[PDB]
């Protein structure tokens, strides 16, 4: 993902 | 120690109460949405879709009093046994100033989740007193293709619906995986690799044990809703697609706030994806440069976080860790 998200 | 107030034992037939405190996944990623509620559904459970399921503001499922409004009427519905999240994100924190903790300790239910969960998972335990668990989101670990799926499942079942004797052995799944295939769509099989934990430093541990997602402890530290870590507290701590840099930073946090004087054991999951940066180190080798020459027991890649399977891990209760030989075991109750 593109993304920081836990 | 006394007999404290606990949920009751999930049955068959109940009814899990499903929400969304950050990402807007049973939008984005429908398919692998609805094969989660039908594996658990054809299990025999209920679910009860909470009131922002499909719903869409980009990085998150709505505003922040929305998602607090569809937690907190899972948290006030007597019909509901067991709240999970649909998955995390980065936004859960926003809701703890919101969340009806006393309409919980009227009713208090199995709360479970992982990953950004957290902020909610130890929130509640930090208001409440009730532990929590560190397990299955919807989406991720049960629209999880079979086979990992199946074994996910077992341990659910194991841990929230059937009775366990004490101390309660937490068994080493046998096989494991995090490839990052398979999300909406199958296809190919994952990699079925042999599983163990690491031996990181010897000894043995028994405290409470408290934790979950680290990068997301970051976003609740310091307040009314982190637990306070305790003399003897066994830490529980993962993260999951991040980088050297990033845990370099997590773990030099738990450092300077003395948090590495205080917990008798570590226990760390696997890394998804871990991103080395090049150094080809391990996620427990930089923690151990933060630790420097403070030798604590430890026990790595413990299988309670994004890989799969996952493990369902009570928080807020006595366990005992033995990093020697490998072993963790859970030794007071947490649930009726
Ligand atoms: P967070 O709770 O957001 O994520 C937990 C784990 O779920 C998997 N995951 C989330 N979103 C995706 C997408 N879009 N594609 C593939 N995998 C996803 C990862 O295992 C996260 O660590």
């Amino acid at each position: 993902r593109t993304g920081n998200a836990n | 120690s006394n007999a404290m107030p606990l949920p009751k034992s999930l049955k068959y037939g109940d009814t899990i109460g499903i929400y969304s405190p950050s990402s807007p996944v049973t939008y984005t990623s429908p398919k692998r949405f609805e094969r989660a509620k039908s594996y658990l559904l054809q299990k025999g459970f209920h679910i009860l879709e909470g009131s922002l399921t499909g719903r869409y503001d980009y990085y998150r499922s709505g505003s922040i009093q929305e998602r607090a409004k569809e937690l907190n009427a899972l948290i006030r519905n007597p019909n509901v046994s067991c709240i999970m999240s649909t998955i995390g994100g980065m936004n859960s924190n926003s809701l703890l100033p919101y969340i009806d903790y006393d309409a919980f300790q009227n009713n208090p239910k199995i709360m479970i989740g992982y990953s950004d969960a957290t902020a909610l998972l130890l929130g509640i335990y930090a208001k409440t007193g009730i532990p929590t668990f560190y397990g299955p989101a919807l989406v991720p670990s049960f629209g999880e293709f079979e086979p990992f799926v199946d074994d996910t499942y077992k341990y659910f079942l194991e841990t929230l619906l059937h009775d366990q004797a004490l101390p309660y052995n937490i068994k080493q799944p046998l096989f494991w995986s995090d490839e990052f295939i398979n999300w909406e769509e199958k296809t190919k099989e994952k990699e079925l690799r042999p599983n163990n934990w690491i031996s990181v430093t010897n000894g043995q541990a028994t405290g409470r044990v408290i934790g979950g997602n680290l990068n997301t402890i970051q976003g609740i530290w310091g307040s009314p809703y982190m637990p306070c870590i305790q003399e003897g507290d066994i830490l529980f701590i993962e993260d999951s697609s991040k980088d050297a840099a990033t845990i370099e930073r997590s773990f030099s946090f738990l450092k300077i706030n003395g948090v590495f004087d205080k917990v008798s054991g570590i226990i760390l999951g696997k890394h998804e994806q871990f991103d080395d940066c090049g150094t080809n180190r391990k996620p427990y080798e930089i923690l151990l440069e933060v630790l420097q020459n403070q030798r604590i027991p430890l026990l790595a890649d413990f299988d309670c976080c994004h890989t799969h399977p996952m493990i369902t891990m009570p928080i807020g209760v006595q366990v005992k860790m033995d990093a020697t030989n490998k072993t963790i075991h859970i030794l007071e109750k947490w649930k009726i």
